[PDB]
């Protein structure tokens, strides 16, 4: 929420993302963090 | 009052206890892994 900072960080849905991620990557049941 | 059946057995790997696993089994249903019924 902006009232506080404006730094986010990205979620996609559904993706081994060690392989198509398209820095802290992380990998989740729930896809890419 | 042996409560044995559903008081969760610690040696079981699920935590799920006797009855809860066999209720689990029963319903033809497990999507284990989400990474993507058909
Ligand atoms: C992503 O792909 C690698 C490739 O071998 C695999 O080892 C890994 O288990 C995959 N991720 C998931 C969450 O299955």
């Amino acid at each position: 929420g902006t009232n506080t900072s404006n730094q986010v960080a990205v979620l996609y849905q559904g993706v081994n993302c060690t392989e198509v991620p398209v820095s802290n990557v992380f990998q989740t049941r729930a896809g890419c963090l | 009052f042996n409560f044995s059946q559903i008081l969760p057995d610690p040696s079981k790997p699920s935590k799920r206890s006797f009855i809860e696993d066999l209720l689990f089994n029963k319903v033809t249903l497990a999507d284990a892994g989400f990474i993507k019924d058909l």
